[PDB]
């Protein structure tokens, strides 16, 4: 039971960390276009990453 | 050749020893222990046995007075009483109505069966160990008695064996013990000369033949009843009988490790604990040269069936090719599984079968047939029987091999998670690099 719970927590923290880091990477990639007055994101980056 | 090995201290468990010298065929020694005796050094300090009270006939003096002097006897009690009128079957004993005196005295001395029935007390010390070991190899098969202390060297078949010292210094006997007939107890006892009435140690003696004795039993005298001749005395009963009534729980039914305790001399047997180092010096005549030994090439192993249990319920088959028939030495290089046979019968057919015992879900081990070496992996099924009367015949290991099913599942799950993490970190790195280039 200890081994099962330990493996489950390790897997959960791994997947959560990977997802959070991917989301942070997307945010850091798409931040500058939101700060530029006017203009717009290209549809390629808007399809690869969900752009509002 | 000087070689060293460690053997687990379990009675009845066979042990396989491998000897490899370059230029000669490997040799396997079958070693076993048949009985182990653990004896401590004892120094007697006293014994105890039931006592008796000696009281002589009272002295009656008519028309006079008496006065008794003290003597050197254990718990000697004497007293003089005035104003007595003794009576007998005929009539009065003296004319004097109220000028008679009676002297009474009593003491205590060890019983006449103290030599045959007694309980001794002992102080424990460091304990030495003696064992009996059966050794077989080749045409030699013999049992020898050894002192496991690192000193007693035994020569069997022109071969020198040295044993011990034991790796754990553990004894079941506490500092103070009490021995009675066939029973030993780890109960403390009062020191010499400080016994108390009604309990253990009321009567004390240095040895069975000692002439001195220490007694403390609260022997009290009383005044005789009028018109009678007798001596009234009150005394607490013997503490030895009370102790025999309520001695407690014996060590024979309480000792750990299943040690069998026996007396005369006080010792314990079959104490399964620790392990013994052994060192052997072998002659060259007992081995075989290579060019007389068959050469094995392209050795491949497989498993027929496996059911882990205390028995030998596992069989495997080995495939080979040689140049001449003969006898080879077979061994397993891991304690995960244990083989049964030490010598293998090699022939031109190229197929042999072996038995083994194991306790893991999926064992993997390296087998060696003469000079050739191969690997064996298997999957085993649990047994159905619950209770068996024979002891386990394998080392206790349960950790599965890295290639087992469960560990394989863990492995691909971990690999997938690691691949996902590597992809994520690579994506973050490239994003941050292209960001910083700006
Ligand atoms: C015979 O009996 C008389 C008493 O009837 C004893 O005399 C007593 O002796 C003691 C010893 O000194 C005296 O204290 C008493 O006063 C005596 N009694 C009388 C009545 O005189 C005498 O000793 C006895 N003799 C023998 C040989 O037993
Ligand atoms: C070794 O000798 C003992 C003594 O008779 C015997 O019981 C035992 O079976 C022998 N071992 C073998 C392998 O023959």
């Amino acid at each position: 039971v200890s081994a099962v719970v330990g493996m489950s927590l390790l897997a959960l923290i791994s997947i959560f960390a990977s997802c959070y880091m991917l989301v942070a990477a997307r945010s850091k990639c798409l931040t500058p276009y939101a700060l530029t007055p006017g203009a717009a994101v290209p549809w390629t980056l808007g399809i690869l990453c969900c752009a509002p | 050749y000087e070689h060293s090995t460690v053997m687990p201290n379990v009675v009845g468990f066979p042990y396989k020893a491998h000897i490899e010298r370059p230029g000669y065929s490997p040799l396997t020694l079958q070693m076993q222990v048949v009985e182990t005796s653990l004896e401590p050094t004892l120094n007697l300090e006293y014994i105890t046995c039931e006592y008796k009270t000696v009281v002589p006939s009272p002295y009656v003096k008519c028309c006079g007075a008496s006065e008794c002097s003290t003597k050197e006897k254990p718990d000697y009690q004497c007293k003089v009483y005035t104003g007595v009128y003794p009576f007998m079957w005929g009539g009065a004993y003296c004319f004097c109505d109220s000028e008679n005196t009676q002297l009474s005295e009593a003491y205590v001395d060890r019983s006449d069966v103290c030599r045959h029935d007694h309980a001794s007390a002992y102080k424990a010390h460091t304990a030495s160990l003696k064992a009996k070991v059966r050794v077989m190899y080749g045409n030699v098969n013999q049992t020898v008695d050894v002192y496991v202390n690192g000193d007693h060297a035994v020569t069997i078949g022109g071969t020198q064996f040295i044993f011990g010292p034991l790796s754990s210094a553990w004894t079941p006997f506490d500092n103070k013990i009490v021995v009675y007939k066939d029973e030993v107890f780890n109960q403390d006892f009062p020191p010499y000369g400080s016994g108390q009435p009604g309990r253990f140690g009321d009567i004390q003696s240095r040895t069975v033949e000692s002439n001195d004795l220490y007694a403390n039993t609260a022997l009290k005298l009383a005044r005789p009843s009028p018109g009678m001749v007798h001596v009234p005395y009150t005394q607490t009963p013997s503490g030895f009988k009370y102790w025999l009534k309520e001695k407690g729980t014996a060590l024979n039914t309480k000792a750990p490790f299943g040690c069998q305790i026996k007396t005369n001399p006080v010792r314990a047997m079959n104490c399964a604990v620790g392990n013994i180092p052994v060192s052997m010096n072998l002659p060259d005549s007992a081995f075989t040269r290579i060019v007389e030994a068959p050469t094995i090439i392209d050795l491949t192993c497989t498993v027929a069936t496996c059911t882990h249990s205390s028995d030998f319920g596992g069989v495997l088959t080995l495939t080979y090719k040689t140049d001449k028939n003969g006898d080879c030495s077979v061994h397993s290089h891991s304690n995960v599984a244990t083989l049964q046979e030490a010598t293998a019968k090699v022939k031109t057919a190229g197929k042999v079968t072996l038995h083994f015992s194991t306790a893991s879900a999926s064992p993997s081990f390296v087998v060696s047939l003469c000079s050739a070496r191969a690997t064996c992996s298997a999957s085993c099924e649990p047994p159905k029987d619950h209770i068996v009367p024979y002891a386990a015949s394998h080392s206790n290991v349960v950790f599965p091999d890295m290639s087992g099913t469960a560990l394989s599942w863990v492995q691909k799950i971990s690999g997938g998670l690691g691949a996902f993490a590597i992809g994520a970190i690579l994506v973050l790195v490239v994003v941050t690099c292209i960001g910083l280039r700006r």
